[PDB]
């Protein structure tokens, strides 16, 4: 049995038992936190990736919480710059768990882990086989498996070569799922987990997940700098999960979109392979192979498969006192698209789509009981989601009444016409695909290495682990 | 129906008869309603007809319908006397009556409460109905293909003695044009005139076998009747009745004929070229009639399951308008011989009914409800020897009794366009002119027997058709018992308390009031709320009549000191809240005419059309 | 194990303590009829909560508390203890006489020990105690490594934490109201759930606010005065009332405490934290604060809030002194009356119609086993101002359906401005404002002198 | 104060006709008189009467408002000493406070006073004739909590006075706890 820090009585346990067919989940509440959801999935896929791979093998972490894998029984290899905020805090952490542990529990090599941590200490270049300050980069442990857990901040294809060469054939990545990055989006949002992502040009909104505004009169015109024109995405992403903020990066993100095969040129070539495990409900487990030599072609190609609704739309909006126009995407239940098939045969407003959507909402298991009943979907998402299906079925009436002749093209002799496009709806049990690149042969080390440590700090360590 | 329909026309009458202006009740004389005779005149209709075509506005056209309707009353009169020359008899001198009135009720003012925007009423009903009813408000998502359903799966049905053409069997959809509705409630449309549907109406299966007439059968009723004549009547009255008999009259005759309306009347003569006598006519051959419309009840039970279909077995036309007449003596007759404290709802109207109970029912008083539906009445032929003794006791002609006991035995029905035979043994239910009659002698007699001398020692008991409330009794092991001789689910019997669980009565609710202190009888909101999401049929034209009823019915529930006993009352019953925001979403609907367009839309049109 | 909280037992509250703290059991006990006893439960609560998860056997400052409350604790605790409010004479006299009531009966809780620490402090007013001390926050001089701030808003934050840490302090803790309504700079507010309302010194006389009175008058055409107005905007000058309770207090220091996620401490030592919210309910939140030395990470200064009931902002026309004028209220809506509001929102609704439906959703529930027939979900006195704000933002959002522009491109002429009446934060959507992050100005006057009097000493030497 | 069964009125007000401690008596109608002085004024003075059941007692406003007391005030002297003032209990406008004296001067004062209320509170301006001649004052009074939640509704829209009057009545009423026996249960007075 497993157990998970999780409300008794809500809606997600069904979500967690169907992905995880092969366990036992069981709530037990202990802590109100406001992201419950996105810690339990990753707790669930830690131990299937623990349990999938044999024993007596040596891992690599590349961004490691040490206190995390401390009473594990596999052989860890942590990877610890200091190049954020939260290091030192949780390097302190660490110290302070094994000097309260050192005569109660002596199964999992507590002694080995002091007297490493203390060598590292008083030599900062030195590698160790449980602990080191080096980058995934700099360094210089064998090792034949490594695990990616919430990274968003390297080139994945960078990394992966230099983890080759040094004789790792298996990876693992755990994180969200990459696919709206790759509509060049400008906001979204992932109900089921309480996640909102928005653009930073766009933090002034009115009525997306994230922004704040404030109160004016109205004025008509102002001064202002050489005109803009232009409303594009930029490389800066803001994402908030709960109430904690994180910033990313647009390139860094979709580095991590994968074909199906790839090969990595260089001093030394290997032959990749990339598959998707397990997928619920925007968090995906994707699985890397690599060995030696160039075999077969490679297409160039990546495909997506969508066991909900995904919807992209165009909607107005207010920012900071004008009107702009921009574009939103989400995700929708399978049970509320399978029931909306028999309204959009026709072209409806959408005030009559609001009003299905909430009549068709408040249907659930407990029945009238409002214990479980959470809604199948948030009520926050709702109007926007109804704007969608109604301008998705006005466009889909148009090509009836302009059928053309079947196999030849129309120039009316030059210029042929384009049509608007306002939203993508991408149904239940269908699949998307995109374009991407399969062979790198560019790398590049910059060859030098900067301490991150500092004196009080490690004063304060070996003051600890005394 | 009883007190009123969906138009407002009800089953009592209009007229106070139990009213008084003074504090005290006092005792009067019954008297008689003298009739105009029709007469004849040709002569008027030729020049009123001739003076028609020349000038006629609004007025002109209205003195020919009732100079036409007129002569067609008088000639069905000549022609209807002649046929039952055999029991035709004069006037002998009546038995003369007394009856009790009642002064007048006292009623709170009213306040109306209406909001403006129709569609935010919309709105708030549907969300009303999702916030308690979640299966109700998600069924519909495509248009009304029920029939095309139904014709895909087969015919099940289970019969008893019938025929019928398998040749004939086939259930292909007509053209179906109807409204689309806007409230979510999923209240079905009527079905369509098959075989099929009459096969699976047809599913009742009441063979039961017993003694007939022997001794036995005899010995039940009549202990039946001395239980009827000993707790709940007065003994002052029997031996002038029996001695007086009762028999047709031409005064009878006439009094009905003329009551009759215009339609009603055309149809009765077009049935008189061909006059059959009394004697030939026969009384135990019915016609099967469908045309109905469903019903349903608050909850979700229709969602699931396909609601049965509703018939009527029509008797011989002139069976019912020759002897017709003597349902007003009856009932005169019935209201002599009961006790002071015992009610019938024959002959009332809806103020006379305030009057009676106004101070009787007050809060922490147990009531007990009683229904006598669930039970076969088919299996015992003792229910109907019981009814026919007391008809006898109660002056019946000799002769007259052989004629309508024909009705009680075998029977047998016919559906015309398919040529289905049906078969059926004792029934109870029929269409006859006497059912409610005799469906309340039944009624009471249970109720006298099971309970003994409670009923004797009681406030206020009220009878009418299979419903009934008897004030001051509960329930004990002595009635179980006592209903325990045969089986156990004979009747239902429900217990209430007054401001706690208000009584159900005829399809509304006792309330006491609170400002004033006296008792009354008010509708059903949801009954009411779930109707208004009735598709309606493409041209019809009477919504008119159902705005009027809505807005009395709307003014009657708006009464200061009943809006907390209303909403505690319906949450007793049905366990739902929030209803003040439904009626009053009701008040704006019912206060003009395009306000009561928001209910309705665009028309749909099924299997029709070759395009 | 259980906790015992002065609430009545058949009370909407109890619902809410339960959910915001799942690792205790909770159950009422009434033996006072106090006009703020929900405000009091959620600090007893918070209290048992932080000092559970510290370690055993170290040492926690005080900042601006009564040593009455923290007596009968079997921590380590040094109350720093200055004299600058009404209030603390009378806390001093208490604690002594609890104190002296308290010795030989109690053999625990070190009572013999402080019990002769408060007399060699008022022999000398300028000497540390473990147990005891008479300066400022800036001015002790004892080492520890735990902080505990609760329901302070008198102080400047950054540069508070600053001294603190200069001793080696390594957490920190802060308990009282949310700071996130004096950020979108509004007149007015209300805190419903725990009967608390503020206001503006300049509306002081209005009508129809939570905070306010007025008189009868019959009206003037035109009155003359020595006044010029033209300006109504905010001061720094707000009152709260808490129950019965009058707290005068200023936006600067309120604002001070809405800190980023991460900011940096640059002096004669450098210092990097970081701000995590962990309790929220309904308006009361709990922050937890780590700091450690050194230059590490990157800073970006920005500012998050999570709303799990509706937050709402609005303007109202009112009448102050007489004179009709304009300005802004906040106030917080229940999760649940938001949810069943949006099929109705979708038309075009009148402030009547609203107001109508508003109250006949209020009083549900009904419950008959428990508490009263009739319970109202929210009070009454809030929904008039509440039912206004849904009408206007109906009416904005349907006007931008009808006004659509084009993908990408944005027209001038240097642009026409739109009007904003109404701000509405929808269940489970996060707020974000800009702030300031980095922070190297700090100045420390020192100016200390014994703020105490000869009879005070007398009276605490004698008692004792 | 209608839980208390106590009425107040100015002096100047004693012979009014609809108020809850007046007297008054039949005139037809005599229209005249005349005098010297000329009032055109009509403001409270220094008299207070009170009735509490059948006993008398008479009051000053001076007195009476010395009271209110703020939250924090200093008495200054020969010695100096530094105070506060709290509400323990209350119940329908009778209630109990509490002071606290320190001798020294610590903090400093605001001036203001706070009061809570626990049900609803009016005052109106009314028409009444004193001693015959038609003049306008204004009347205070408390209500029950209960009513006032259940008035939300009505008051959005523009109600009659004659309106407003049959509601109250119908809401007056209560059955719930009579017990079947006490039948009127006033929740607060009909005058
Ligand atoms: N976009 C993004 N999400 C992250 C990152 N790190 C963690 N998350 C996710 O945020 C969720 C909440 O993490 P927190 O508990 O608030 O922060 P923490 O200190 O790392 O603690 P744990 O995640 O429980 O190990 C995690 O479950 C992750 O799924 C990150 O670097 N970038
Ligand atoms: N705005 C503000 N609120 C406060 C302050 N101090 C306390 N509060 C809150 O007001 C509430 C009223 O508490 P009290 O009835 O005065 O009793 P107490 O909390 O034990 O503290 P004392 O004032 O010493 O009696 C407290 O629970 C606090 O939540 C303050 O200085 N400013
Ligand atoms: N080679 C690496 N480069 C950068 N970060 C690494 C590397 N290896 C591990 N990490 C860890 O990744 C985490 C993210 O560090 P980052 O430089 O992105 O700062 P951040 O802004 O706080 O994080 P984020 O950009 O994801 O919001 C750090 O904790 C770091 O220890
Ligand atoms: N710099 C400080 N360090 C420690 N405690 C302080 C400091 N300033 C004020 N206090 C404490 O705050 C408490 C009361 O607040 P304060 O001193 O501001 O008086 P106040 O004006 O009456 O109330 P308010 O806090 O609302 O301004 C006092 O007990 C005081 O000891
Ligand atoms: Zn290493
Ligand atoms: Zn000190």
């Amino acid at each position: 049995p497993v157990y998970v820090d999780i409300d008794a009585d809500s809606a997600f346990l069904k979500a967690l038992q169907r992905a995880y067919p092969m366990f036992e989940v069981e709530p037990r509440q202990v802590t109100p936190n406001d992201a419950a959801n996105a810690r339990a999935f990753s707790h669930l896929a830690i131990k299937l990736i623990e349990q999938e791979i044999d024993p007596d093998s040596t891992i690599l972490d590349i961004g490691s919480a040490p206190a995390r894998r401390m009473m594990s029984d596999r052989k860890y290899h942590c990877v610890c710059p200091m190049r954020s905020a939260e290091d030192p805090e949780r390097l302190a952490n660490y110290a302070r768990k094994l000097a309260s542990a050192a005569g109660k529990v002596l199964d999992r090599n507590i002694s080995g882990k002091i007297g490493d941590l203390q060598a590292v200490m008083a030599v900062p270049d030195t590698e160790t086989p449980t602990f080191c300050l080096h980058t995934d980069v700099s360094c210089r442990q064998r090792a034949d498996v490594a695990i990616y857990q919430d990274v968003y901040a390297v080139h994945a294809p960078t990394s992966l070569y230099h983890q080759a060469i040094k004789g790792v054939r298996l990876a693992y990545w755990v994180g969200f799922d990459t696919t709206p990055f790759m509509y060049n989006a400008m906001a979204g949002a992932y109900p089921s987990y309480s996640t909102n992502w928005a653009d930073e040009q766009v933090l002034k909104a009115k009525n997306i997940g994230l922004c704040s505004t404030d109160l004016t009169e109205g004025r008509r015109g102002k001064l202002s700098i050489m005109r803009g024109k232009k409303l594009e995405p930029c490389d800066r992403v803001l994402f908030s999960v709960g109430s904690t903020l994180y910033p990313e990066s647009r390139k860094l993100l979709k580095s991590w979109h994968l074909p199906s095969v790839f090969h990595l040129k260089g001093k030394l070539s290997f032959t990749c392979r990339c598959d998707t495990v397990v997928s619920c409900e925007g968090y995906v487990v994707k699985r890397i192979t690599m060995s030696p030599g160039l075999y077969g072609k490679t297409t160039g190609y990546a495909v997506t498969h969508h066991a909900d609704g995904f919807l992209m739309c165009k909607t107005t909006d207010t920012v900071d006192g004008e009107r702009v126009s921009f574009s939103v995407c989400t995700y929708v239940p399978a049970t509320i698209c399978d029931q909306m098939t028999g309204i959009l045969a026709t072209e409806v407003t959408p005030e009559d789509a609001q009003k299905l959507l909430v009549g068709l909402n408040q249907r659930i298991v407990v029945n009238g009981r409002t214990q479980r009943n959470t809604n199948t979907m948030k009520n926050y998402m709702i109007p926007v989601v109804a704007q969608a299906f109604s301008k998705w079925a006005k466009e889909c009436r148009k090509d009836m009444e302009d059928e053309k002749l079947l196999g030849v093209r129309e120039r009316t002799l030059w210029a042929f016409k384009k049509q608007k496009t306002h939203t993508v709806y991408k149904r239940p049990d269908t699949q998307s695909i995109q374009k991407v690149q399969a062979e790198f042969d560019s790398f590049v080390v910059p060859s030098l290495w900067s301490s991150g440590l500092s004196i009080p700090l490690r004063t304060r360590i070996k003051w600890l682990l005394s | 129906y009883i007190f009123s329909s969906d138009t407002g026309q009800g089953h009592l009458q209009q007229k106070s008869v139990r009213q008084t202006t003074l504090p005290v009740n006092i005792v009067e004389e019954v008297h008689e309603e003298k009739c105009y005779p029709p007469k004849l005149d040709e002569i008027k209709e030729q020049l009123l007809l001739k003076r028609l075509q020349e000038s006629a506005s609004t007025a002109n056209r209205s003195r020919y319908q009732s100079r036409k309707v007129e002569n067609m009353k008088a000639m069905i009169i000549h022609r209807l006397k002649e046929g039952c020359r055999l029991y035709l008899a004069s006037d002998t001198p009546r038995v003369p009556s007394y009856r009790i009135t009642y002064p007048a009720p006292i009623y709170s003012p009213s306040i109306n409460i209406k909001l403006s925007n129709p569609e935010t009423a919309v709105a708030v009903c549907n969300e009303f109905l999702a916030r308690n009813y979640p299966t109700v408000a998600s069924y519909q998502v495509t248009d009304e293909y029920d029939a095309y359903l139904d014709m895909v799966d087969g015919s099940e049905s289970c019969l008893d003695r019938a025929t019928f053409n398998p040749s004939k069997l086939r259930s292909y959809p007509k053209q179906h044009s109807y409204h689309a509705p806007t409230i979510r409630s999923a209240v079905p449309s009527p079905f369509q005139n098959t075989l099929q549907n009459v096969l699976a109406a047809a599913t009742k299966r009441n063979c039961n076998v017993t003694q007939m007439r022997e001794l036995p059968t005899m010995d039940s009723a009549a202990f039946n009747v001395e239980c009827f004549k000993k707790y709940a009547c007065n003994q002052e009255y029997w031996r002038e009745f029996a001695s007086s008999p009762i028999r047709v009259t031409t005064e009878n005759l006439t009094t009905y004929v003329t009551k009759l309306k215009g339609p009603k009347a055309a149809a009765l003569f077009a049935k008189t070229h061909n006059l059959l006598p009394l004697q030939e006519v026969p009384m135990d051959r019915f016609t099967m009639d469908m045309k109905r419309d469903v019903k349903v009840t608050p909850g979700t039970k229709h969602t699931e399951e396909r609601p049965k279909v509703q018939v009527i077995q029509a008797a011989e036309p002139l069976a019912t308008a020759y002897l017709c007449g003597i349902h007003r003596e009856l009932v005169r007759r019935l209201n002599a011989v009961l006790l002071p404290n015992v009610h019938t709802l024959f002959d009332m109207s809806a103020e006379d009914f305030d009057a009676i109970i106004a101070t009787h029912f007050k809060p922490g008083d147990a009531v007990l409800e009683t229904d006598i539906a669930s039970f076969d009445k088919s299996q015992d032929d003792s229910l109907a020897l019981t009814a026919m003794m007391l008809l006898e006791d109660l002056g019946v002609d000799q002769p007259i009794l052989d004629l309508i006991e024909a009705a009680f035995g075998e029977i047998s029905s016919c559906h015309l366009p398919t040529g289905t035979r049906f078969k059926f043994g004792a029934m109870m239910k029929s269409g006859m002119f006497l059912t409610l009659f005799v469906n309340t002698l039944l009624n009471i007699t249970i109720a006298s027997r099971v309970l003994e001398e409670r009923l004797t020692t009681s406030a206020c008991a009220a009878f009418i058709g299979d419903d009934n409330i008897i004030h001051g009794v509960v329930s004990d092991a002595l009635m179980a018992a006592r209903c325990a001789t045969w089986m156990n689910m004979e009747v239902k019997i429900i217990d209430a308390v007054v401001s706690v669980k208000a009584p159900y009565f005829c399809g509304g609710f006792i309330l006491h009031d609170t400002v004033t202190g006296t008792a009354c009888r008010v509708a059903d909101p949801l009954k009411r709320l779930f109707k208004l999401g009735k598709p309606l049929a493409a041209g019809d034209e009477q919504d008119e009549d159902r705005r009027r009823a809505l807005a009395d019915e709307v003014t009657r529930w708006q009464r200061t000191g009943l809006v907390t006993e209303l909403e505690r009352a319906v949450y007793s019953r049905y366990e739902v809240q929030g209803i003040t925001a439904v009626i009053t979403s009701m008040a704006t609907f019912a206060s003009s005419k395009e306000n009561f367009k928001k209910l309705r839309g665009p028309v749909v049109t099924l299997y029709g059309g070759p395009k």
